């Protein structure tokens, strides 16, 4: 209560210093990460089977998790692919609020359970499970520029001498390494083999035997024999740690004398546990680190820490090799947080200007100086108890909130003046009067203000999840406002505000203060002669009122929509794609020719290029690829032709030449989704491969026959490509005493490669592969020079039991919740809905073969609630107003200037040519929350003439219009300068800049010009009605 | 290369498409790695709109695979009676032995298709031949099990 | 001791360089806080201080 | 659900000493209630589907999507999802001089998924121009596969 | 809520169920609690009433 | 059947590279010991809720599972939440010397 406080300014001294230091305690033990957690809990498990097509992976491993994935809580969906590659991956997601460690241990617990049930050299692999909604704090490059060393080299060592050093930091949470260290390789040679009588599975054998570790006992282990004097343990064979001992392997012992060593069939040497992809940064091999932030962790003080860590680690680095970082999202916090703290500071100057200007002494240009900084400082109190962080997402919610914040200083101070001008009543009692007047009405707004933000703290899902970072922040913000409004505020003005003269409005007054005195003074007369005229002819306005709300439908339908602006990440990716069959030679080919493009008509713009040859976000394989381009500073690709966008389109124009390939450059997501649906094909019964796709491919092509309605849909996946079919003939291989066993192992192994076991290099344990030499391992014509043993100990070619043929499978084989399926990508037609091209797209789907199904995932999903809400807020909104007014009409004239304040902002939006995206509609809620603000006060001092001296209806409005002219002018002036650096901002996350400031700029004119006139007439026309 | 387009359409099913490359003159006898021509993959996939058309535009009826395999071995091997008849009126050697002896008989006998062993029989396809193995005819069925297609093969 | 050698405490010890390092500000932030209330609960700044 | 956790932290230090057939076999750890919540009854109307048949369509097409369900701890077929059935001869095997291990032999070595890597595979020689995957032997699909067993 | 999870997934596979194939529900635990709260409701409204 | 060193670089290193990231982690403490045993202990910070800092052990502990040695997988490795002391030591004899 305020007169509380103003008899006692020093217990208010003590709360304001209280919240500073609650505030600042906070500023200082709170997390920090350009985004918070938004997407839904989900886990990975994947699985690895060395030399196994797409097929044999799923039916052997990726069915037999998904049976098992079974008891598991709060799954929403399981998702699964199985690659050529001899990879799996099941993702499985969960409901939003689940807590990610509790679902991982029970995914991970019934893998376990089902272990037993797979391959054995998919055990001997291994599988993981991790959680992999996170998302990557930077990636670490580490290239070769002496050209000493290749990839695998710099891999080995990344992993043995910098991936643990780094994992132990400050703040990283997870580190993946973008290699594989060393692992001893044996390349076999069939011409070799055969002519010492030997096959891959003699090899084997050997290794297996000479390579381990064998346990022994003890000397004078217990039970002894008494007298023993001692107890010393017995070393047995141990892992092999040199290329030079497995060479030395024994395999066999001629009858002549002479041995035949592993050397003599094999080259040994150390390379890579797999050659899938090859990586280069700028064409020179290199390696990389994808580092995680940990939770709870500051991701500024963890970018520094790996920083320091790696320079306390140069000293050791071979020669050439240096570290680069091609990914980094720590700039964008920096400048993200830099310009809310400029934004805050100018904000105040601003603010100490038009109050100086209005008002012209220091005293009370003084007072919000104090009580803004101090409900800063206490909402990071409030956003820390809450369990929040400081995230691009709260950052942008408080340069919303200032506008409140400002407000409620200068409305409190100004009034105080106002009436010491109109009254000679010293501060402290003039502060009790003019606080006896604003009292109920701020109460009023917190609440009015709380029906329109909290309400947006309910959508669900990722969506949730946004808007509940700046709901719950401006809210916090808002309430903590009025609080201070309440206490700290008006002691501040019985205390340091000195009094003033009745009458004494400094119109004769020395220079420009006098002038602009009489000038404002004289403007206050024509404006309420205005308002004046205006009453006389209230049905002229009540037309043009109609004719905003009608352009404002009209102007929001045609307004297109994205969920948050796209921006300027300094980087951007392009995909690249080769034909079925295509190697990995002539995929490099055009990656160089597109770090070659990068690297010259795009010196000035672009850094590096990373090229990942083989990998691909739908899709893996030799015929695959990824360019990261990485860009120079934004203070270095000045213009919008420097942009990402412009640079990506001319960049895809210019790889359209390519005869070779399909290769296009894109911007990536603001978030790591997108737009579109995500359409899931499935077979419900047993249709197969085949039949599925057909009945996908008949979906495309119908959906080909709306392109009014349904753009750009196409298969998330990979097409089927020939194989090469090996039949072994049963019949022949007992005939020629050649077990099938022997057959499938030297082919599996020579062709497909085998890990062996394990050894230990410099103290570290790595794997052993063996595998064909390549060029015996290359064509179909090879596999006759493969000879296997038979029982009476000749040598049997392979073309001596078998047949072959060309064939047709799938490379990428996915299901969906335990079903066959293919994915299918889609987006609406220009001016359409998503809600739309989704019921079409079901539509299409029902006319599909029998026994072929469809379901929506990730965003189709979680995919509906705002009417519904903004029907519960409207409706509270109403509820307040009608309480503080005691009315069940009068709160309808201040519910009326909710669409004055969003032409405007439709009108600023359309015309820049901006998205209704997170940012727009919180600008929205922002600017209709303070034109609200401006309506009540305008209603409540109107009202309160009528009630206390009698006051006429008109009479009553004009003197409560006259009242109310400064201050919402004066906070409206101070909000559209420091909202100013916003809309012009170019570059480095203005994206969000420019959305959150002409949204509001553009709605703040539109909410105040209209406002002082339009009010007044919704309250009279009101009030003659009811 | 319109070629691949073609292949592409040949392999999918797209008749609108593959005719309209017909117009453009498309290469009909085009190959990927495997040696495969859009005959080739409309045999095997089996659509006959396609494998006429093709036909009708100087394809090669015995177009060999990099193993030696050919249309009819595709069509007969895969269950589409309709396409082995028209192949065989253009031409198709009913007695091509694959790079391991394999027929267009054995591989339907291989998997049954009664129907289909009909027809090759009455356009004068060996008996007596022999695969790599030196399986016949009547060989493959009695090991598979076909009673029926024994009968038929004696 | 030579050069890349260091040192680390554990257990009792760990929590006791903690509950050391921990104290002059724990002092301070009390002397901090009893000030205030008092001076709020008497509406004064020269008595809360003697 | 940490009582769960818990309970299988201890099981998995059992698992490795219990017999190979029992690992097989799938051990399960459930956390539901002892009494029925209900029971979902799958009837045929027509005469196409005998009570194995439907047993088995249950079981491959309706208890995974359930069982999979939050809130469910464990569900019960009351029935038996189908498996290749090899029921043996003895008066036959003793014929062949054959015997149940022979058989079992038989169906590991040719009732196999192995994995055959690729033409032109990582890491190729320089000059590749093709890349397919090799494919071998596959699973058996039908009895009649299985019967063709030598 | 797990009954009317397991409804809703029931509800999914129907449309592909071979012909003849349909489901029975000869045992639940459910229809008892939702129908005896809403007895209770009914004896609310006439208490009021009454 | 594995001495000190080996024990270290096949287990102990492999878990330890994992175990980087969790919750709460003060420290982390190890020994290898000549019998093959190995011990990691990790202690978090004080109020920490110790059933949530079992499970996201076992899931960074599950990473390491399949790049351990098979006689160890074979063994069961185990997390369990631990101490150090003793809360008592239960004696038991025999009195008529009838038992060893």
């Amino acid at each position: 209560m305020p007169n509380f406080f103003i008899d006692r300014p020093i217990f208010a001294w003590v709360i304001a210093i209280i919240i500073m230091l609650a505030g600042g305690l906070a500023i200082l033990k709170l997390p920090v990460a350009q985004y918070p957690t938004i997407a839904p809990p989900a886990v990975t498990i994947s699985a690895s089977y060395p030399g196994a097509d797409a097929k044999t992976v799923q039916d052997t491993v990726t069915q037999v998790i998904e049976q098992n994935m079974n008891g598991i809580d709060n799954l929403m969906y399981m998702s699964s692919n199985s690659d050529s590659t001899g990879t799996v991956q099941i993702t499985l997601t969960f409901e939003s609020g689940t807590d990610a460690d509790i679902a991982q241990v029970q995914v991970q617990n019934k893998l376990q359970l089902a272990m037993p049930l797979l391959p054995q050299e998919v055990q001997q692999q291994g599988v993981s499970v991790e959680k992999s909604s996170s998302s990557f704090l930077m990636v670490v490059g580490v290239i070769n520029t002496d050209g000493t060393m290749t990839q695998e080299d710099i891999s080995d060592y990344v992993a043995a001498n910098m991936k643990d050093a780094i994992s132990r930091t400050s703040g990283v949470g997870d580190v993946q390494l973008f290699g594989s260290q060393y692992a001893m390789r044996i390349w076999m040679n069939p011409n070799e083999l055969n002519k010492f009588q030997l096959t891959p599975v003699d090899v084997i054998t050997a290794i297996k035997a000479q390579n381990a570790q064998v346990a022994a006992g003890q000397l004078g282990g217990t039970p002894p024999v008494k007298g023993q004097q001692l107890n010393a343990s017995i070393i047995a064979q141990t892992r092999l740690t040199s290329t030079e001992e497995f060479g030395k392997i024994l395999l066999k012992v001629n009858q002549d004398g002479s041995r035949v060593l592993l050397r003599d069939v094999a080259k040994i040497e150390l390379g890579g546990e797999n050659y899938d992809i090859i990586a280069e940064f700028n064409g020179q091999p290199a390696s990389g680190l994808g580092i995680k932030l940990a939770t709870g962790a500051n991701a500024l003080d963890t970018a520094a820490a790996i920083r320091a860590e790696l320079a306390k680690m140069e000293p050791f680095f071979p020669s050439g090799l240096k570290i680069v970082y091609p990914y980094d999202t720590t700039p964008f916090v920096k400048i993200s947080i830099h310009e809310v703290v400029k934004t805050l500071v100018e904000a105040i100057i601003l603010v100490f200007l038009v109050m100086y200007l209005f008002l012209q002494n220091f005293r009370a240009t003084l007072i919000p100086t104090i009580a803004v900084p101090v409900v800063l400082l206490g909402t990071f109190a409030v956003l820390a108890a809450f369990g929040f962080s400081i995230n691009t997402l709260t950052m942008f919610g408080m340069v919303l909130a200032i506008g409140l914040l400002v407000d409620d200083a200068i409305v409190v101070v100004e009034n105080v003046e106002r009436v010491m001008a109109e009254e000679g009543l010293p501060p402290k009692e003039a502060t009790r009067k003019s606080m006896g007047q604003i009292q109920g009405a701020l109460v009023g707004i917190a609440m009015v203000l709380s029906a329109v933000f909290v309400p947006m703290a309910f959508f669900g899902g990722s969506t949730g999840a946004i808007y509940r970072q700046f709901s719950i922040t401006i809210v916090s913000a808002m309430a903590l406002s009025v609080l201070v409004a309440l206490i700290l505020t008006p002691a501040l003005c019985a205390t340091m505000l000195k009094p003033i003269a009745k009458g004494d409005h400094g119109e004769g007054k020395k220079g420009f203060f006098g002038w602009f005195n009489r000038m404002f003074e004289k403007s206050t007369h024509h404006y309420t002669d205005s308002v004046g005229g205006i009453l006389r002819s209230t049905g002229r306005y009540l037309v043009l009122y109609l004719i905003i709300v009608v352009g404002m439908a009209y102007l929001f339908v045609r307004l297109p929509s994205s969920f948050l602006p796209d921006e300027d990440q300094g980087v951007f990716m392009t995909m690249v794609q080769l034909p079925a069959g295509a190697t990995q030679e002539r995929t490099q080919k055009v990656l160089n020719e597109v770090t070659h493009y990068y690297l010259t008509k795009e010196k000035n713009n672009v850094e590096s290029v990373f090229a990942v040859n083989g990998f691909g976000f739908a899709g893996r394989g030799q015929n695959t690829g990824i360019a990261f381009v990485s860009l120079k500073d934004w203070a270095d690709r000045p213009g919008e032709e420097n942009k990402v966008e412009a640079i990506t389109m001319r960049a895809t124009r210019a790889f359209s030449q390519i005869k070779d390939a399909m290769v296009f450059a894109f911007n990536l997501p603001a978030i790591v989704t997108a737009t579109g649906f995500d359409f899931e094909l499935i077979d419900q019964a047993g249709l197969g491969h085949e039949k599925l796709t057909q009945a996908r491919n008949q979906l495309l092509a119908e959906a080909a026959k709306h392109p009014d309605m349904l753009t750009s849909v196409r298969p998330n996946g990979l097409e089927d490509t020939p194989q090469f079919k090996i039949d072994i003939d049963q019949e022949k291989a007992q005939a020629l005493g050649v077990s099938i066993n022997d057959i499938n192992t030297t082919l599996g192994a020579a062709w497909g490669g085998s890990y062996v076991n394990d050894f230990i290099d410099r103290g570290r344990v790595k794997k052993v592969y063996v595998m064909s030499e390549a060029k015996y391992r290359m064509l179909p014509d090879d596999i006759g020079d493969w000879y296997v043993r038979a029982a009476d100990g000749q040598m049997v070619p392979f073309s001596a039991f078998s047949s072959s043929r060309w064939e047709y499978g799938s490379p990428r084989l996915e299901r969906y919740n335990g079903l066959p399926s293919m994915e299918i990508l889609g987006q609406a037609a220009p001016g359409k809905s998503t809600g739309e091209a989704m019921e079409l797209m079901e539509q299409l789907a029902s006319k599909l073969p029998t026994g072929v199904g469809y379901d929506w995932t990730g965003m189709s999903y979680q995919e509906n609630q705002a009417p519904s809400l903004y029907a519960i807020s409207l409706i509270v909104v109403f509820l307040c107003l009608a309480a503080l007014y005691e009315s069940w009409s009068i709160p309808f004239s201040v519910m009326l200037v909710v669409p004055l304040g969003v032409i405007g902002a439709l009108l600023a939006a359309t015309f820049r040519g901006l998205t209704n995206d997170v940012y727009f509609q919180v600008g929205l809620l922002t600017t209709i929350g303070l034109s609200a603000k401006n309506a009540i006060l305008i209603v409540e001092f109107a009202k309160d003439l009528m009630d206390k001296e009698g006051k006429g209806l008109i009479e009553a409005t004009l003197d409560a219009v006259r009242m109310r002219l400064r201050p919402i002018l004066m906070t409206s002036l101070a909000f559209i300068l420091g909202v100013m650096p916003l809309v012009i901002s170019t570059g480095a996350g203005s994206g969000a800049q420019n959305a959150v400031g002409t949204g509001v700029m553009g709605g703040m004119v539109t909410a105040t010009v209209l406002a002082i006139f339009f009010v007044p007439v919704f309250f009279v026309v009101v009030r003659r009605r009811f | 290369d319109l070629g691949k387009k073609l292949l592409e359409a040949a392999r999918a099913g797209q008749d609108d498409e593959v005719r309209i490359l017909m117009a453009n003159g498309a290469d009909v006898n085009a190959r990927d790695f495997t040696g495969w021509t859009p005959l080739h993959l409309a045999a095997h996939f089996g659509h006959l709109e396609i494998v006429e058309v093709l036909l009708k535009n100087g394809a090669d009826v015995n177009a060999k695979d990099s193993l030696g395999v050919t249309p009819l071995h595709l069509a007969a091997r895969r269950g589409h009676l309709e396409i082995v008849e028209v192949l065989l009126k253009n031409g198709a050697d009913v007695n091509a032995s694959d790079s391991h002896g394999f027929t267009p008989l054995h591989l339907a006998a291989k998997r049954g298709h009664l129907e289909i062993v009909e027809v090759l029989l009455k356009n004068g396809a060996d008996v007596n031949a022999q695969d790599k193995f030196g399986k016949t005819a009547f060989d493959i069925s009695i090991d598979n099990g076909n009673e029926d297609l024994a009968e038929i093969l004696q | 001791l030579p050069t890349g050698v260091g040192y680390d405490w554990t257990g009792m010890s760990y929590q006791e360089r903690l509950s050391g390092n921990q104290a002059p500000s724990l002092y301070a932030i009390s002397l901090i806080v009893v000030f205030l209330c008092l001076a709020a609960l008497y509406e004064s700044w020269s008595i809360p201080f003697s």
